[PDB]
This record gives C-alpha cells, structure tokens and sequence, in this order.
C-alpha cells in the first residue's frame, strides 16, 4: 500500500511464512505492488491483485514495481523476497500468493495455482472434449464481445 | 459503485465465457448460483445523500440508504443479471474484502451450498473518505509529495524507503468462481485454481489500522521431530491409498 | 605500456609538470597516469568509500559516464541536476540499477551552480549530519563539470547568457570549492577536484566567456601553493580533448574523422570517461595530493596549427562534396522524371481476439504433471473461470497491458478510447457517405485504427490511472 | 514446537 | 455457409467468406469473374483481412493490385498460406459491416447473394 | 537563471544494489533461456561484472538455486544458461571477498562519416578494426600519433 | 435528537450584506477561499484577529427544524452504561456505541457459554481456531454521522472516525479487547438478515476446518438518518398515524 | 578598471570579489565588444592595452584577481579567431 508499517509487515510476513516452510535458500518470491499503478481502492484491492495473479500465471510474466526507486534498506533482510522495478517474462509461473491486510486486523491470503495442473488430474477424453467446448465457447463469446 | 460491480460482474461472466446469465440454470440449479462480493465501505455516495444533502435539504432520492447498503450491489447484481437463489454473503474486510469474498466463496462452493459463486470486492473514492483517511494519516500528501518533486504517477511507490502513505483509489473487480466438474461440464476457461484462501486477525492492541502478522498461520506446522518425511506428503502414498 | 611508449614521442593522454618555461609533458607521471590506466582496463579500477560529488552530469553526457564509472566502482556520489523531473530520475534510478556496485550509493539532488545559495546549500547538506537532514559526508572528489551551452557569442555579444554562463562555470564553481574547504573539519581527507579545463582558449571564438571560465580554472593549480587549502583540496585538471557525442563538437563529429587522419585521436564519451576516471586512481590521488596535476588528454590535438581553420577547411571539403553529389543526383533524378514521365504497404488493424487462456495438449498437461491423473475431486476443486474489474486503467485487459508492458498495445489503446469515449462505432450514413468503422466521438469524424493510438494515446494516458482529483467526476 | 505435543 | 452447414455471416471464418465469395463471383468453367466490380469487392475484402491480421506498419501487402485476383484460387490459398489465423478466426463485427457495405456499394454490379436479413433484404434480393 | 532550486526534500538516494542485482540476474538468466542473449555478447560481459560488482552470499545462493535446478532437459538455450550461469557464479564466489571494480569492456567505436549518393551527410561511430579492448585503447594512447613526434 | 424538532439547514442566497464578525485568520482565510468576492476579509491590527464581512449574493446555511413523524424506536433501557459492565472510559470515547453493545453481547454471551477468561479457549484449539464471523446491516451509523455531518460543520470529531465506521471495526474490537485469536474473520452484511448470514458463515467455517470456536451474530444502532431513510422508503410505521 | 579586493581566498570569494571580477573581466570585455560595435571602419583599430599581471595566484588572497588576469589572456587567441581583429588590437601588457 505504499505504507511504512505495511509493507514493512508484508515483507516479513511474507518472509517468515516461507522460512518456516522450509523455502530453499535462494528461492524468493518475486513481489508484485499492483498499487503502485492502480492506487489503493479499498475493497476491490485483492480483486484487482487477484486478476493480476490470474493473468501474471497465464502470461508467465512477473509485472515490476515501475515507481521503485529504491527498495528500502529494511527490506534487505527478507531473503525470500525480491522486488522487481522491471516486467520479467519467465518460462511459467506455477503458482501466485495474493495477501491482503485490511483495517480491524483483516489479515487474508490467497494462492493461485495455474489450470495446467487442474487438467492433469483429467483422462484424455474428458480434457479433449473440454477444449473442444471452450473453442467453441470461445468463438461465441468472441463474436458477442 | 454499482454501476462499476455490473460492469465488472457482466465482464467477469464474458471472461467466463456466459454471454448469457442464465445459462448456468442449464447445468446447476437456481439455488446453486451465489454472489459471495461485497465492499469496504459501500455506497458512500448513498451515505453522503443520506447523511449531508438530506441534512441540506437537497433533492435526494427517497431510497437512498438502499443504496447505501453494502448488500445492495449485489442484490443489483442479481436483480439485473442472474436471478439466482443462492447464497448471498457480503463481506466486510474494509481493504481484504475480496480475499475475504474469495474465502467465503470457496467455503460456499465446498459445503455445496453453491456451484456459482460471484466472489469479489469493490469501494468508491468520494470527498469525505479521502478527508477522514488523511485525518488518519494513511493517505499520502500531495502538498509534501509536489515539495519533494514527485508528480501524481509516482507517488503511489510501495517497499521504497520514501513511502508515506497509501493512493487512494475507487472502482471494482469480480471473479466468476465455480467447481471444476462444473467449470469442465460448462466448457467455460478455467483460468486459475484456487488452492489456498484464509482469513485472520492479528491479537490483543488499540490500533486498529496496525497491520499485524495474524496470517502467519497459513504457514503454521509442528517441527517437534521431522526425522522422519510424513508419508501424507508423498504423493504415490496417497495414490496407492 | 609505459615501455611500450615509443620513444621521443608525447602519448596522446600524458601528465603534465610545472618548469620555469611553463607545462610541459613529464615521461614519469605520463608513464604513471598511462600504467594506472592499463590497471584498470585490466584488473579494474575501484572507488569503494569515495564520496564524490558531480556537477553537469546530464543524461548523454561524460559526467553521466563519469557517473557510472564511479557507481560501478563502489563510489558514493551526489549528482546535481539543473532539470529535476521525473525522466531525469528515472534515468539516474536506472544508472544506479545497472550499474551501481555494493556499497555504492547515489544521490540525485535539484541544484543550480548558477546560484550561490544552491553552492551552499548544497555542500551544507553533504557536510551536515544525518540528525539535522544532511547525509555527514565528507567529499573525496569534486567533479564540477557544470556547463550552459553558450553559442554564438562573440566579444560584441556577451549577453546575459554568457554572464550566467561564467558565473556556472568559473565564479559559483571557485564558489563551491571553497565551501566544500570551509566544511571540511581535517587536513588529512583532501577533495580531488577534477577541473574539466578546455585546451582551446579562444581558439575557436563565439563561445561567449567560456575561454574566460576555463583559463580561470587554471589559477587554482598556482593558488594550490599560495592559499591554505592545499591540504583540504588537490587540483587535477583534466585539459579534454575532442569528445565526440556532446554537444560542445556535435557538429564536428564529421569531421572527426579528417582531425585523425593526421594522426591525432578523438575520444567518444566512454573513452573520456575512461581516461577522466584514470585520473581517481590512487597512484593519481597520491599524486594531487603532494602537488597539482595537469593531465592533458587532448589526444594530440595542440600539435595542429590552425587547428580552427584547419577544421572549417574539413568541414568546406565535406560540405562541398556532399553539395556537388547532391546537386548532381537531384539533377539526374528530374532528368530521369522529365525522361519517363511521372509498393501497396498494408495499414494495420487492430484485432481484438477476445481469447480464452491457450489450452496445452493431453501429451504436454501429462508431461507437466504425470502424477495427478485421477487423484483430486473435481467437484471439491474450486477454479476461477472469468474476471473483470474497473479501475484507473480501464478493465483486466488494459490494467494488464499497462501493469506488464507500460504501453497499450493497438488493441489496448482502442479499448482505453472506446471506454473513456473518445471513438465510438458507427454503422451507418456518415454525412452523405456509408462508413462502417471508428469515428471521433467529439468531432464525429472517421478515424483509422491505427492513428487512435496516436491522436488519443496521450488524452488517455492524462486522464487515467493516478492523477489530480477531477471535480467532474466527484460532483465539483 | 514441543517434542511432545503431537505424539 | 460454413462447415458445419448454413449459418450466419458472423459464424464464418475469414477463409470460410473468401472462399465463399470465390465460389459465387468467380466461375471455374470459364476461369472468370462475374463482373470487375465483384472481383475489387473482393479485393477489398482481402485487404480489410490482411489488415486485421497484420500489427506491424510498414509491410507489404500481398495483393498489390487487383489484377492478381484474375485467378483468385492459387491467390487466396496464398493468402491464406499466410494468415493462418484467419482460417481460425471467425469474421469480426467490424468486418460483418465492411462486409455488408462492399456488398452494397454504388457504381458497383450488386453481389450474387444475400448477406443479411434486414431492412435492405428487399435491396439485396431483387437488384 | 539565478533563481534557487535546491532542496533537501527533493533528495533521491539510491542504495538497494542488494535488490538490483537479483533483478538483473534474473532478467539475464531469463534472456539466457528465451534465448536473446548469447556469451560472446560483450554486454553480456558488462552485465556480468556488474553482477559481480554487486555480488553477496545470499546473490551467490540466488543464483546457485536458479542454476542447479535449471531444467536442462527443455532446450539448447537452459543447457547454456545451466553452463554460462555456472560460471558466473564461480566468478561471483572468487570475487565475493573482493572490493567492487569499474571494468568499461564496451567495444572501441571511431568516427566514420560517409557522404551517399545523394549527398546526405551520414555520421556513424564504427567499431575500430585495430583497437577491440580498453587495454589496446591504452597501448594506442600510449604509442599516440605522427603528428606527436 | 428530538425527532419532534429534527434539524436541518436550508440555503438562502442573501439580499443584504451582514455585518461583519471577528474570527482567527485561518477562518477567515478559508471564508474568502468559499465566497470570494461575496466575503470581505480584513486584519484587526491592534489584536491580530480578522473580521468577516459576507456580502449580497452570498451563500448561508440558516437552520431550520422539521416535525418528524417517527417517535417511537426499540430503545436499549434509559440508564444502561457499558461502566457498569466494566467497559473503560478510554474504550467509550474512542469506540462507536454500536461497538459497546457488541463488547457486551461479547463477554455476555462467552459467560453464557461458562468462558470466564476468553484465553481458555488456547487451553484446547490453536490460536488460529478462533473467529468471529458476525457483523452488522449499517455498521457504526454514528461514525458515519459524524464523518458525514459534523465534520461537514466543523464540529470536534476523532480523527480516527471512519474506522468506528466500518462495519468490521466492532469484531476489530472484540478481538483486540478480548479474544487476542488469530482465526477467521468474516464480517456479513445482510442489513436485516445479517445474523443468520452470520451464522451461516461461522457454521461453513467451522465445518471447513478453518476454526473451532466463532463469534457469530449480529448488530446494529439506531440513529436520526437511518429512522429518517426508512420513514422516506415509508419502510417504518407512522407514529402521527397510530 | 581595478577595485582593491584582499584576504579573499577560496573560502571568502563574497560580493567583493564577484564585483571586482566583473569590472575587471566582464565588463572590461563588453567595454571592448561595445567599441567594435560602435567602430564604422576596418581602416582604424583600436589599440587595448590590457593590464596582464604575472602572478596567477602566485600570491593568493586576492579574491578573483588572478581569475580575471588570466582570462584577459584569452584575446589573445581570440584576436584570431574572430572577426573583431581588424576593429582591435591586443596589446598585452604584463606588469611588473
């Protein structure tokens, strides 16, 4: 939120969450600040950030805090975070953790796992007959938007 | 606001690929499409008819806290678009009120109180938000930004060391979330899997815009004696079984 | 390479000493400047607790390679600006991002030389404590290289331009070496000011006082002895030679190549930089530090009699002959019309493919995760099937474009005009005639895909996203 | 994070 | 007409209605066009799908001039050849009314079918 | 021209070289394996010495885990990030202890103006055909000219 | 707030200048800034205080009072206090009175359920077992009104006044007083219906696995706006008329 | 044109020492442009004698003493390089 206390706290909730599960050393989650380009809209916050982590594992691509211009210093300690300035297009992002801290202690999390591993638990068949539905969905949709 | 949740909703059911609402009656029941979204503060602009131009004496429509209410947008929702008989839940997280929807959502469609779920969250910038969040600092300073040389498009600057205060925003954002049986039946893209969705509160204090590390426990394990891996972790484990 | 150096002959960059007859080129400091350059060529050279301050050090300029020298060697420095904004910001935040070594840090700050106040402010902020605001700093270089491009004027026309000019360059700058002494409190960590001097003292004329400025900086080097600030700070005057790429010799940047056929060489920008940053090696600070240093890398060029008449004979040659090929093919090419009397490039389109998320084939889904097949409840499995918001930047679509890209896209770009209004879709009679496409809502005149993201990409980019609260969207 | 406190 | 049979014009793809307007504007036993006019109706309509199907400025269009749709069969499967995606993708609204209006332009010989069912349907089926 | 524009508070510090260098890691791993970037690059090079400019134990483990479980079985272009990305970890520990270093090894560029056909006056900085390093831009300052005698 | 005499303020554009009034030169600073040429401010030099002279064609906000029909509201008991509940002085001026009858439904309500200290409940369940999914149809209407109103009229308001106002504050509130868990918390609003939402989200929660123990329920305050917005939806019965 | 400007060093070049450069170099050059300026004919130079010194900071304290004696060194060079060379004539004199 472009916060002391927040995103001082996010960084180290983010921090200790993976250090206590065990996130191998050198492994950080890259860090997305959406807020930085849309501003903070209270409610629609993790909707907003939510479409980003859908469209961030659909895309592959990891979007940069544009208006970083210098991650603050407390923020070297969180090993397991990193912080981009700059979009950067990876092979494929597997999965995305959304976390929301809203007034009152509304602490939330989300995570985000991309469909490829939903279709795997698919049989042949079904998951071609799916496809075919959705190209078919999707022709239609296409001409009604 | 409510007009930016059915813009967002009629867009979140085009990216599902529902041109049309009631095409989820084909598949699942009226009372299994739900609308789990909600808003921080809701209608302000309702809240402001109500609270100030009533005061004033101005014209105001006589169904103005209708309007103000929270629920309402999602009762527009449904009045204007589906028409369903699910469950209806409207969260308050006040700036978590879509992670808040989502786990609502989720924990609907898992009990199997709904297949459908219109989770999300929405808020509306108006003058006497933005004045009480500067009353409590949250809200950066134009004045003091403009004298440090920061212009409108960087002042919103998250983990920098020169952050003083959040960017106030407005609008919406919904998400059309269903099962995956269901998403497959329909033939609608399944975009994203959620895995994951908590909620939690930090501990005893007298702050309530203090953030806090309550959801922290999202990681929580017992590492008394790992000398061994649990078996349940292993996935060829759980197949066999 | 010092033995290397042949024999009788002045290196192009070589040290200068002090005689009785005047400066002239010493072999020893030459051969110590040249074999600290082969060092750093080499091995590298480093600048870790440096605290340097640069002056002029404008994007496309030497003190910006100065600049990325100095980070990228560990250095600590504050670089002023005469044109604070949020491109030059972003410039310097890139420069440190690419370039900016561990420990190093940089300091972009507004600054006027031109303005005592700003001098000394300015080295009242290094030198003050961190507790009263400042950054308690203690210089270990100055880099004054501060100058207003001044043209055309002669002796008959040192106008208000050229005064300020001189007042950067010479009397602010004298300005700020002197605070930048009275701030420092030991005699033990001098300042090495490196004094951009100029080898052409009125050689060229209509430069205003800028020959004035640089023979000025000059007197330093003998005041060094006279005055008590040799222990506080050591000249180092860099005489720069041809640098090709600034604006002082853009417009010689053609002739370059003639001025080295003699056997003389110009520098490009990193190769000054190169040499200037030669001049912080410690061998050189030692050097400073026991007396003032002339470094001369002027590439040979004070060895050209005439070298003004010279350089307006290459550039009358060139002139004349791209005049002469020019007149002959436009005469050729009428005479080619007159004889024979008097490619169809396809316009792009934008194409809104409003596509679901690409599905990968059974073979591929399996080979990402073989394991899972049949394992979890379809049912108990919650996905997300379709999402939208409105926002500052438009939908999903939009938001993305600009949150992954920073730029619309064609197809973003139409989106953006088509929901703040600015085209709308017309199928119809559009005065007197049948069009079928996008037209301008305000004017309702036709309007081509492809010039939408050029007549409204900047109306769209103003009037979206964080900006000044607009009263016609919140009621007045 | 007892030794005890699971089994 | 597309694959699955009869349809509308917004359920073909941009091969489907190319390939259609050569079947009914341009004979294969004489190895001619109906009418010159048919035959720059259809080379507008290559033009509006090169157009969609193209991002980049500065490219060179296939069909330079109209001439090369003489004997538009070799020329279309060229086209096409190039824009697969065009034989993907289904005709766009945008395109549906260039369609309708190069179907109904003056000065030129009205076109053999009838694309829509509107008011000009009395236009279409008897000029 | 004489007006003050000095302040304090519009002060930019730049210091997270600790965050820029994972960035740029990163982004050049990724270039590695989309197979826009190549060794014999020199800005490759440049990179890679800021890299090692910026080098800590926790880049070096940054860049050990991004590199041991780089999967080499999907291409040409991971095997040569797998590889290349070796190396400049093994650089990176060699120089951990060391004090950061500017090393310019840009390509030596000259002055080049052609006159075309139609008499337009074209400037282009070419690459010098006898000068490739800053090491040969010394031995060349060092020998200096004819005119120099 | 006599519903008899409901105030309210009506705006007239003058038709004769008043005379000027003295006031500190932020006020009349800010005077100048609304009216501008309809205001006329002017230093008193001897004290340093300014006089504000508003003119012809400017703008005032005269009172006025409307005999509202509405006199009869389900009141909480004259004399009830949350002091005697043992609720601190510092709590009650900072919290909305919406969120001092959650307080006390709060302890009542785990005292009902024999839970003396609200900690016992670690003695059995996680930290993370413990939520509270209540919530409220409006929330705190007297913050609101505040922000809204006396804000609007310059009136000594708290600074912190928007969050009594959310509607998730007052499970803010019994967390940080008494509960101090780390569970769901998941505020409905159902502006009638809300405790059953309510208990419905506690009951998916705890059968979720997510908690072991909810505070589910529901609340809402009576105020001057809210009886007003429901005489105009003429959603209340007519007091006049009974 | 000289004004008397000491124990001005580096430290303390104040209004003084601006002034004094002013009258000494600034105004001495636009004094000598000017007369270009009002000169008609190529036929009739003017002879500066310009007051060179030949201590450059050799003594110190002397504000911008020195500063201005050096840069008057420059119509010199610039004699040539302009076209004022047939309207002026530099006669440098170094005194002692």
């Amino acid at each position: 939120t472009s916060t002391v206390a927040n995103d001082k706290n996010e960084s180290a909730t983010i921090n200790n969450m993976m250090k206590h599960l065990g996130r191998s050393e050198g492994n950080p989650v890259f860090g997305v600040f959406q807020k930085y380009l849309t501003g903070h809209p209270k409610g629609a916050a993790g909707a907003w950030m939510l479409n980003g982590a859908i469209q961030i594992l659909e895309s592959g691509l990891v979007p940069g805090n544009r208006n970083a211009d210098n991650v603050d210093k407390l923020l070297e300690q969180y090993e397991y975070v990193l912080y981009p300035s700059r979009s950067i297009q990876t092979d494929g992002i597997k999965a995305v953790s959304v976390t929301s801290f809203g007034f009152g202690q509304k602490g939330a999390q989300a995570v985000v796992v991309h469909p490829d591993y939903l279709f795997a638990v698919l049989d042949r068949s079904t998951y071609e007959e799916y496809a075919t539905k959705v190209s078919a969905r999707n022709k239609k949709t296409y001409r009604y938007m | 606001i409510t007009l930016y949740v059915l813009v967002a909703t009629v867009e979140a059911l085009l990216s599902a690929g529902i041109t049309d609402p009631y095409e989820f009656y084909k598949y699942v029941h009226v009372s299994e499409v739900g609308n789990c979204s909600g808003s921080g503060m809701g209608g302000v602009s309702a809240l402001r008819g109500m609270f100030k131009d009533r005061y004033a004496d101005k014209p105001v429509q006589n169904d103005i806290l209708q309007e103000s209410f929270i629920n309402t947008m999602s009762a527009w929702v449904n009045m204007l678009l589906l028409s369903s008989s699910g469950p209806i839940k409207t969260p308050v997280g006040a700036c978590a009120t879509a992670v808040e929807s989502v786990d609502i959502g989720i924990e609907t469609i898992l009990s199997g109180k709904a297949k459908v779920v219109l989770v999300g969250g929405y808020d509306d910038f108006q003058e006497e938000g933005s004045y009480e969040f500067a009353n409590m600092n949250a809200t950066s300073n134009s004045i003091e930004e403009f004298k440090h040389g920061r212009t409108p498009k960087e002042m919103s600057r998250p983990t920098t060391t020169t952050r003083n205060g959040f960017m106030e925003a407005q609008g919406s954002g919904i998400q059309v979330i269903m099962t995956a049986d269901l998403a497959l039946k329909m033939g609608v893209p399944i975009h994203a899997v959620l895995a994951m969705t908590a909620t939690a509160t930090d501990k005893i204090g007298r702050s309530v815009p203090a953030p806090g590390k309550g959801i922290l426990t999202t990681a929580r394990e017992h590492h008394g004696n790992l000398k061994y891996p649990s078996p349940l972790l292993n996935i060829k484990y759980r197949k066999r079984q | 390479v010092s033995s290397t150096i042949p024999s009788q002959t002045i290196p192009f960059l070589h040290i200068q000493k002090k005689t009785k007859d005047g400066w002239e080129y010493n072999k020893k400091l030459s051969s110590l400047y040249l074999d600290g350059l082969e060092s750093a060529a080499i091995n590298g050279l480093t600048f870790k607790d440096k605290y340097v301050l640069v002056t002029g050090a404008g994007a496309g300029s030497i003190g910006a390679e100065i600049l990325q020298g100095l980070i990228s060697g560990g250095a600590k420095v504050i670089v002023t600006t005469s044109r604070f904004s949020k491109k030059v910001t972003e410039y310097y935040q890139n420069m440190y991002a690419r370039y900016g070594a561990a420990g190093s840090t940089l300091i972009v700050v507004p600054f006027n030389q031109g303005s005592k106040q700003d001098v000394d402010a300015l080295v009242q902020y290094i030198y003050d404590e961190p507790k009263k605001g400042g950054l308690g700093w203690d210089l270990d270089a100055i880099i004054p290289f501060a100058a207003i491009p001044e043209n055309g004027n002669g002796l008959d026309n040192i106008d208000s331009k050229s005064e300020f000019a001189h007042r950067i360059m010479l009397t602010n700058l004298l300005r700020l070496l002197g605070a930048v002494k009275s701030k420092k409190p030991t005699d033990t960590r001098p300042a090495q000011c490196i004094l951009p001097l100029s080898p052409n003292h009125g050689t060229f004329g209509f430069d205003g006082l800028y020959s004035e400025s640089k023979i000025s900086l000059e007197t330093l080097f003998n005041r060094w002895y006279s005055e008590d600030w040799g222990s506080k700070l050591t000249v180092c005057g860099a005489v720069i030679g041809w640098t090709r790429g600034t604006g002082l010799m853009s417009a010689n940047n053609i002739i370059a190549e003639g001025i080295e056929k003699l056997g003389v060489r110009t520098f490009s920008q990193k190769e000054m930089a190169f040499n200037i940053l030669g001049l912080l090696t410690p061998e050189i600070v030692q050097l400073c530090q026991e007396e003032p240093v002339m470094a001369d890398l002027n590439g040979g060029l004070q060895f050209i009699d005439n070298l003004k008449d010279f350089t307006s004979k290459l550039r009358t040659d060139l002139l004349e002959t791209a005049d002469i090929r020019r007149a002959v093919s436009i005469e050729s090419a009428i005479e080619q019309k007159v004889v024979n009397g008097d490619k169809v490039m396809v316009e792009p389109r934008a194409n809104m493919k409003f596509d679901f998320p690409t599905l990968k084939s059974y073979d591929e889904i399996k080979q990402i995760a073989p394991e899972l097949e049949g394992m979890l409840d379809l049912e108990n499995v919650v996905v997300v099937t379709g999402f939208a918001e409105v926002g500052p930047w438009g939908n999903s679509r939009t938001r993305w474009e600009m949150e992954a890209y920073g730029e619309f896209s064609l197809e973003g770009a139409i989106e953006m005009a088509w929901i703040m209004g600015f085209i709308k879709y017309h199928n119809g009679n559009l005065q007197g005639k049948p069009y079928s496409g996008w037209v301008d809502a305000k004017t309702q005149t036709p309007i081509d895909e492809k010039d939408i993201k050029s007549k409204y990409e900047e109306e769209i980019l103003e009037h979206s996203g964080i900006r000044l609260i607009e009263p016609e969207l919140f009621n007045g | 994070q007892s030794n005890q406190s699971y089994v | 007409k597309n694959a699955n049979g009869v349809c509308d014009l917004q359920e073909m793809t941009y091969k489907e209605v190319a390939n259609r307007l050569v079947e009914l504007m341009y004979v294969k036993k004489s190895h001619r066009w109906i009418d010159v006019s048919l035959r720059n109706m259809y080379g507008d309509f290559l033009r509006r799908v090169e157009e969609r199907f193209t991002s980049s400025a500065g490219t060179v269009s296939l069909l330079q001039n109209f001439n090369q749709l003489n004997e538009p069969e070799q020329f279309t499967a060229d086209f096409f050849e190039k824009f697969p995606q065009a034989g993907k993708q289904l005709i766009s609204e945008e395109d549906c009314d260039y369609f309708l209006m190069l179907a109904a332009r003056p000065g030129q010989k009205p076109v053999p079918f009838v694309p829509v069912l509107d008011e000009r349907f009395e236009f279409f089926f008897k000029k | 021209g004489i007006q003050p524009t000095f302040s304090a508070l519009k002060s930019r510090t730049y210091d997270s070289y600790w965050n820029w260098a994972r960035q740029d890691v990163l982004s050049m791993y990724f270039d590695i394996i989309f197979g826009k970037l190549t060794s014999v690059d020199r800005e490759t090079i440049n990179q890679c010495i800021q890299i090692m400019n910026r080098a800590n134990p926790t880049l070096i483990k940054f860049m050990q885990y991004h590199i041991d479980h780089c999967p080499e079985y999907k291409g040409e272009t991971y095997k040569l990030a797998k590889r290349l990305g070796q190396q400049l970890i093994d650089n990176c520990k060699q120089v951990l202890t060391e004090d950061p270093v500017y090393k310019d090894v840009s390509r030596i560029t000259g002055p080049k103006t052609k006159v075309s056909a139609k008499g337009n006056i074209e400037y282009e900085e070419t690459q010098k055909d006898s000068v490739r390093k800053f090491e040969q831009y010394v031995y060349e300052m060092a020998q200096g000219g004819a005119m120099t005698k | 707030y006599d519903p008899k005499k409901k105030q309210m303020i009506q705006e007239i554009v003058v038709q004769h200048d008043l005379e000027p009034f003295e006031c500190s030169k932020e006020t009349a600073e800010q005077y100048k800034h609304e009216h501008g040429e309809k205001c006329e401010i002017f230093e008193i030099e001897e004290s340093g205080e300014y006089t504000v002279r508003i003119l012809k064609g400017a703008t005032l906000y005269v009172p006025k009072a409307l005999r509202f029909d509405r006199l009869v509201a389900g009141q909480i008991p004259t004399g009830w206090d949350a002091r005697t509940y043992g609720i601190p002085e510092d709590t009650i001026s900072q919290v909305d009175p919406i969120t001092l009858y959650v307080l006390v439904a709060t302890v009542e309500a785990l005292l009902s359920a024999g839970i003396t200290d609200p900690y016992e409940f670690y003695k059995y369940v996680h930290v993370s077992e413990v939520g509270n999914c209540s919530g409220s149809g409006m929330g705190g209407v007297s913050a609101l009104r505040g922000m809204f109103k006396d804000r609007y009229a310059d009136k000594p308001v708290q600074n912190d006044i928007l969050q009594e106002s959310f509607i998730n504050t007052m499970s803010a509130w019994v967390n940080m007083l008494l509960l101090s868990s780390s569970g769901p918390i998941k505020t409905p609003v159902g502006a009638c219906a809300t405790a059953v939402e309510s208990v419905d989200i506690g009951i998916e929660t705890i059968l979720s696995g997510k908690a072991k123990v909810v505070l589910v329920g529901g609340y809402d305050d009576f105020q001057e706006e809210g009886s007003y917005e429901f005489a105009n939806m003429n959603a209340t019965s007519n007091s006049i008329e009974e």
